[PDB]
RNA sequence: CGAAUGCCGGCAUGAGUAACGAUAAAGAGGGUGAGAAUCCCUCUCGCCGUAAGCCCAAGGGUUCCUACGCAAUGGUCGUCAGCGUAGGGUUAGGCGGGACCUAAGGUGAAGCCGAAAGGCGUAGCCGAAGGGCAGCCGGUUAAUAUUCCGGCCCUUCCCGCA
């Protein structure tokens, strides 16, 4: 039956994207934290 | 519903359960021409 | 500098590569950023030939593993080029 | 026996023998309602020990 | 119970277990000896003996009969012309079942031999 | 440390038990191989057929092709594989999208408002499974083909001539 992940590569780059995060102070701080924790990927990988 | 065992069964009691589990060796007869062994009323692997 | 010898990496060695020698068509590994236009001159300048048609295609490298060490081989592009009719590349004629 | 310890094949019997239990490889068996048990494919160390009949 | 009920179902319904004996027969009347499981063998037995006996009767009817099962003109010719003749002075027992001494693996099943007689 | 339905690990019991995932269905002969119900070929049988066939878009990301393999993965087996190793393979002025258009909405010189962060907003800009725009049919490879080749057409830009 229809489940929760319906992958779409545009939605992903538009929603969790890098330019996404950077537009909003909420989201610059997302990147700041991820960068500080030393995440390898700051942001979802969509192809 | 959903019945369950009440006690881990003991090393004594599971082994005794198995008293019948032992195998019995194959039934074997000497072959009509070749030297070898065969189950009775079958066709010999050698010299059928 | 960028000179022609940068645009052209190596010849591609395969049945399918060779099989085109017999028509005007010679295929190399080229630098991935290099456009159809400039690949032409780079091959003209290097092998002193006339180039008439270019075909490019990217070859995205294979993922391989050394055992818990998992990565991928680097990415490519290849060009198959058409020399003017009758011209050849004697450099590439050793089969 | 014959080939190493010079034992004379024709009189060989099985003196003693046994299988101890090796290290078990575990795998996941997915189940109803999300559940996932683990089943263990096991391992045996088989040992046959030969000696010479006395006849 | 079963109680003087006789004849095997082997884990097949009516359709498929018919089609089985027909197919087994087609293969015995072709190769003259065959290898199956002991029970599939023992049930073949009579299924061909009748098919054979009808070739021994030889007439257009008995042929049209045998075509119901074997379905194939060529295989039937082999039956009427070249097989039944070896049997014409023989009363029944046109086949023989001997069991093989080794059994399948991953199966465990005992196998036997089914060959036409002599 | 003996208990906290404690925490982490390891190993038991139930048990050689339940199951082994659509009741569309199998049989034989032959081949290969240390080893075959399970791989390959032939024959017969059965099941789909507005599909259980074939194309396209998502999404997936080498799974494609071929050689050598069977520890593990495969609910058994495996000599087989979507599995291990390795090599190869995706070719476009016209197909799709961009050096075109605008839609919702987004964003935004001007302007306006808000402790700060920010919120708004004309025109513009961005934005498409809409509008616009020139390639048909065969043949070719183990593996690509309106892409390579064959035949027969067409578009735009630049320069020249009338
Ligand atoms: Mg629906
Ligand atoms: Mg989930
Ligand atoms: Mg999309
Ligand atoms: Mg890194
Ligand atoms: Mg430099
Ligand atoms: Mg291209
Ligand atoms: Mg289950
Ligand atoms: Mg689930
Ligand atoms: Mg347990
Ligand atoms: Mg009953
Ligand atoms: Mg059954
Ligand atoms: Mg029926
Ligand atoms: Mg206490
Ligand atoms: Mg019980
Ligand atoms: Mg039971
Ligand atoms: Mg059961
Ligand atoms: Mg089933
Ligand atoms: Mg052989
Ligand atoms: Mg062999
Ligand atoms: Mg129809
Ligand atoms: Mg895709
Ligand atoms: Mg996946
Ligand atoms: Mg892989
Ligand atoms: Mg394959
Ligand atoms: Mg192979
Ligand atoms: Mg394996
Ligand atoms: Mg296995
Ligand atoms: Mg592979
Ligand atoms: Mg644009
Ligand atoms: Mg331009
Ligand atoms: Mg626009
Ligand atoms: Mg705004
Ligand atoms: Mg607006
Ligand atoms: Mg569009
Ligand atoms: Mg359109
Ligand atoms: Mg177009
Ligand atoms: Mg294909
Ligand atoms: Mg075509
Ligand atoms: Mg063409």
């Amino acid at each position: 039956m229809k489940r929760t992940w319906q992958p779409n590569r545009r939605k992903r780059a538009k929603t969790h994207g890098f330019r996404a995060r950077m537009r909003t102070p909420g989201g610059r701080k997302v990147l700041k934290r991820r960068r500080q924790k030393g995440r390898w990927r700051l942001t979802p990988a969509v192809r | 519903k959903h019945p369950v065992p009440k006690k881990k069964t003991s090393k004594a009691r599971r082994d005794a359960r198995r008293s019948h589990h032992a195998l019995t060796p194959p039934t074997l007869v000497p072959c009509p021409e070749c030297k070898a062994m065969k189950p009775p009323h079958t066709v010999c692997p050698e010299c059928g | 500098m960028k000179t022609a010898y940068d645009v052209i990496l190596a010849p591609v060695l395969s049945e399918k590569a060779y099989a085109g020698f017999a028509e005007g068509k010679y295929t190399f590994w080229v630098h991935p950023k290099a456009t159809k236009t400039e690949i032409k001159n780079a091959v003209e300048t290097a092998f002193k030939v006339k180039v008439v048609k270019v075909n490019t295609l990217h070859v995205r490298g294979k993922k391989k593993r050394l055992g818990r060490y998992l990565g991928k081989r680097p990415d490519r592009k290849k060009a198959i080029v058409q020399v003017a009719p009758g011209q050849k590349i004697e450099a590439l004629e050793g089969l | 026996a014959v080939n190493n310890h010079d034992m004379l094949e024709d009189r060989l019997y099985v003196k003693a023998a046994y299988v101890d239990e090796g290290p078990a490889l575990k795998r996941v068996l997915p189940r109803a309602r999300g559940r996932a048990d683990i089943i263990k494919k096991r391992t045996s160390h088989i040992t046959v020990i030969l000696g010479e009949k006395h006849g | 119970m079963r109680h003087l009920k006789s004849g095997r179902k082997l884990n097949r319904h009516s359709s498929h277990r018919l089609a089985l004996y027909r197919n087994q027969a087609k293969s015995l009347l072709t190769h003259g000896r065959i290898t199956t499981t002991v029970p599939k063998a023992k049930e073949l037995r009579g299924f061909v003996d009748h098919l054979i006996h009808l070739a021994k009767r030889g007439d257009l009817h008995a042929r049209r009969l045998v075509l119901r099962d074997l379905q194939d003109v060529k295989l039937v010719r082999k039956l009427f012309d070249e097989i039944a003749p070896r049997y014409r002075d023989r009363q029944g027992g046109y086949t023989r079942v001997l069991k093989l001494a080794e059994r399948r693996r991953g199966d465990g099943a005992p196998l036997a031999l089914v060959e036409l007689v002599e």
